């Protein structure tokens, strides 16, 4: 329960984060593509933990291999990020459960929800710009850091590690578009609407995908997956649904050839006549 | 009495704003609005429709459906 | 929108009639189909009805010899009357009420011009 | 009261244009239309309902819902 | 659409009565049922309902002895007048009332014939 | 007359609030309000939607579809 | 809301004529299009009318030598007079007719000024 | 006035033909039939829904509402 | 089967405090913009205040400070807490029920209590 | 004219019982009742919706809407 | 609701005037606003409207010279009158016509009180 995410270059990235895919879940039978799939994590119980250390960004020489962020197992949210020089694990609000022993642990007054580092911070995810400069910066934003407070340029740094670690864990569709600024020249990853309205769909497309079967698409939410070759390109790990339930408990409706969630479908199946309007 | 259950087939909205839909063989009309779009998520959901009337012979009306 | 009826006329006690009235389609399948009569001096009384999906509904004096039914082909209405008795001497209307549950114009009933039935005793002229 | 909590086991529209809907061994009708295409919505997904009345025996009408 | 009341005669006071009234189906699940009542000279009054829901209402002279209910199966409701009083003789009206929220066109309002009902 | 046969490729609300809906290659518009949250229901879903007229060119109306 | 008509006029028997009336764009998709028409002395008479989906119907007089035919870009309707007769000679009538499925405001059949046809 | 911010805890429809919604920890009606549909649609697919009002308080009526 | 049942109000010195209320059948209640409308001896019907179903508060000019209109949705009922009084705001006090656009019941429609006398000295 | 093509960003039901959209980064609001569910679907589904109208400034009305 | 008009006096045949007239809020985006005008002696007539969408219309006369226009935020229409004739001379009146596909109440018209408007 201890990894690394190499920032040296592209391939040394992508290693990582498979290793800790591998590590952390197992294939679905159905979602399988050239040994590229589509994972959910295991049952790990309760509070289980993984501490995975940043180690790149230095290109040339070995600076920077302090910093490990805490991610819960089951969820891939973060917990909070030790700081492996002054022997200090700043944990959210929000994560009091979750004790790893030895290193010095300080509860902050804020939680962890992309809601508070935006407001706390000041950009928010879309339109975000994430590169390897802005990696170096967002780590020594945490390394600077002690307090239980939260400021601004920490709040920053969280919401950058946040989408290249456990948000790339999830989404084959980030780690790609990110590993570009890896290389040479810096290009410079922009972190899209879309990519965002993925993040928010997570928990609902895991509920979804284990009940796929080879149907042509896959309708979640304001999400469409037109093949089993754009679900393996988009999403790489989920989460285990055995948070994952909105209201239902039928998680899927096959309609023609199309997978949906059967509540996007009974959220416009339940309009009145429509001459009733003339009735206002 | 039970006229048809099953899936509906397909189902058409009418010229006379009446809705047909089609059930194990036959045809059964409505004239009930309410019941349009009722009907229509029935049929894309696979819902297991019955049919409910006095007169049971394909192409009669019908204001009474059973949704499982 | 039309309700021509047809049919009715003279005939003997006991005899038989068969009433139909012919409805534009427009209106058809959104209607009850009724027959009230109106006898001289007396006011329109219901006398039989049915619904779109068939539910047939007879005034007491009639049941037994007298049988409602549709033809959703044809768009029309068929009152078979049997055993007639003079007590069923009148005008019969057609009558086109608009379903609760579904929707035409402001128009809610519609009706026939009238016909006459006339039931005869055996010591009465036939013509 | 409270007459049933779960799932829509399935539901029926009536000839007189009220709904009736089955929850747990129960059958209850509403004669409010508003409530056709949210209750059968709530069936489409198993949306646990919670029937409310003053009267709770099998055959009664309510004209309240909760949805969870 | 037809109301039929009955039940109701004489009673003597202290006594109790029944009355039921048969509601055409078309339009019995749409309505509070009610009933009102008319005293011979005095004009028509509130007595008590029942809507669709099973909600209960009464005029206060007549809360905690007369109980209103419904048969939903046999299209029906019944007023059980308990422990009768000389100021409940009237004519007793049966009252179909559809609720908001349904509809039904153009009626909206339905009465019986009534049934007379005397204490003394 | 049957007069295009597919899945709806764009529909349009127009001003004098009647539906516009794409089938096959041609454009067909309907006055009929309750047919708009099915036609809707139908472009989602892909549903194979045959729109029946007297008129069959583009641009012209039509109250009659069928849908599968 | 306006219906306004042209064509229409002198003409010999056998001859022809090409009525049209021209719709307020608000309506005119709303509407079944109808022509009627009125002689001196006789009352309103239906020639002929067309559905927004395009279903014809003619007085049986009238029928093989009339057509009746939408533009629903130009938003009018046309009525094709072919080999006239002295029956026909009247003041012809464009009518726009709401449908059972539509809505517009509490006006549901709307009429134009009329047109003089003259058959020798 | 921004009086919750959330997603809808659960929906009530009420005897009045009201229809209730609980967001944050407050519970609000609203008395626009319109919004039923809308708002049981926001609890279906976990909307943020935003309710705005004059009166904040549980047990507010709003007729007015951002869906994110 | 609506019915506005006032109370409240009387006689009071002017500068003084009353306060109406008006409970209203639960029917509509939810359903109803209420306000107050006056009339004076010798004059036709003023506006003087309502509130919406939202909360929403409007008034006449020359009550704007003094006086304050409120619902308990709970209870049914609404208030007008009336404050520094005046000779001018003598009149007959009616409660208004006035159904709103988008409620399907009967847009627009007014309802009326019987009427409160409010005298000012 | 064409006055903005995306995703609707946002909705808001109004006091007035209108109903604003967001498409690019700009607001319209529309009358229609029609198109209050059709518009709150497109953007449950994250249809494509074009609004279409003669002023196109931010806070402008419409009632013609290109779904795909 | 109310309507109230405002701009409009004494103005010189050639020169200019603006008219603004404020709505209330619960019918501004409902409504297409319109400008009618009556002189002393005549029959009211339309002038000017535009849509909720912002769909303009004029009378044949005044294309041209006057222009009609929307601050949806201040809920209020404007009539920017250019060249004023003496012809246009008049009480202009505001008018808000709730248009087909929305509702507010059983009224589907409102009118302002007038303001007067002359020219030399």
């Amino acid at each position: 329960q201890e990894f690394t995410i190499d920032f040296s270059t592209q391939q040394s990235y992508v290693s990582s984060l498979n290793s800790i895919r591998t590590a952390i879940s197992t294939p679905l039978e159905h979602i399988s593509q050239g040994a590229t799939s589509v994972s959910v994590i295991n049952h790990t119980p309760p509070g289980s933990y993984i501490s995975v250390g940043i180690r790149g960004l230095d290109v040339y020489q070995e600076r920077f291999d302090h910093l490990r962020l805490i991610i819960e197992r089951n969820n891939l949210s973060v917990a909070g990020f030790v700081n492996t020089t002054t022997n200090t694990f700043y944990r959210f609000s929000d994560f009091a459960h979750i004790s790893l022993p030895g290193v010095t642990t300080i509860s902050m007054t804020t939680d962890s929800s992309y809601t508070t580092p935006q407001r706390v911070a000041a950009l928010e995810r879309s339109g975000m710009q994430v590169s390897r400069h802005s990696l170096v910066s967002s780590y020594l934003a945490l390394m600077e850091f002690s307090g239980n407070t939260m400021t601004r340029e920490a709040s920053r740094a969280v919401l950058r590690f946040v989408t290249v670690t456990a948000q790339a864990l999830r989404f084959r569709q980030i780690q790609r578009e990110f590993r570009q600024a890896l290389s040479e020249t810096a290009p410079v990853y922009t972190m899209t609407p879309e990519d965002v309205d993925l993040t928010l769909n997570w928990g609902r497309i895991s509920n979804v995908l284990p009940e796929y079967r080879g149907e042509a698409g896959v309708r979640v939410g304001r999400i469409s997956f037109n093949n089993i070759s754009a679900i393996l390109g988009t999403v790489a790990v989920i989460l285990n649904c055995h948070e994952c339930q909105i209201t239902g408990d039928r998680p899927v409706i096959k309609i023609t050839n199309t997978l949906w969630e059967s509540n996007t479908a009974a959220a416009f199946l339940n309009r009145k006549s429509q001459s009733l309007y003339t009735t206002g | 009495a039970d006229c048809a259950k099953g899936k509906i087939e397909f189902s058409k909205y009418n010229e006379d704003n009446t809705f047909t839909v089609k059930v194990s063989g036959r045809e059964y009309w409505t004239n009930r609005w309410n019941l349009q779009p009722l009907l229509q998520s029935a049929q894309l959901t696979g819902m297991t429709v019955t049919i409910i009337s006095n007169t049971c012979s394909s192409g009669s009306g019908f204001a009474q459906v059973k949704f499982n | 929108v039309q309700l021509q009826e047809s049919g009715g006329g003279l005939v003997q006690a006991g005899g038989s009639l068969r009433l139909s009235c012919a409805v534009s389609g427009s209106i058809f399948r959104l209607s009850t189909m009724g027959w009230y009569r109106q006898a001289p001096g007396k006011q329109r009384e219901f006398v039989a009805s049915i619904t779109s999906y068939g539910d047939t509904n007879y005034r007491d004096s009639v049941k037994g010899r007298f049988t409602i039914s549709r033809d959703n082909a044809k768009n029309t209405v068929y009152l078979q009357m049997n055993s007639l008795k003079p007590e069923d001497t009148a005008v019969y209307y057609c009558n086109a009420n608009i379903e609760a549950g579904t929707y035409y114009g402001p128009g809610r009933d519609y009706w026939g011009q009238g016909t006459q039935v006339t039931v005869s005793s055996h010591h009465h002229h036939h013509h």
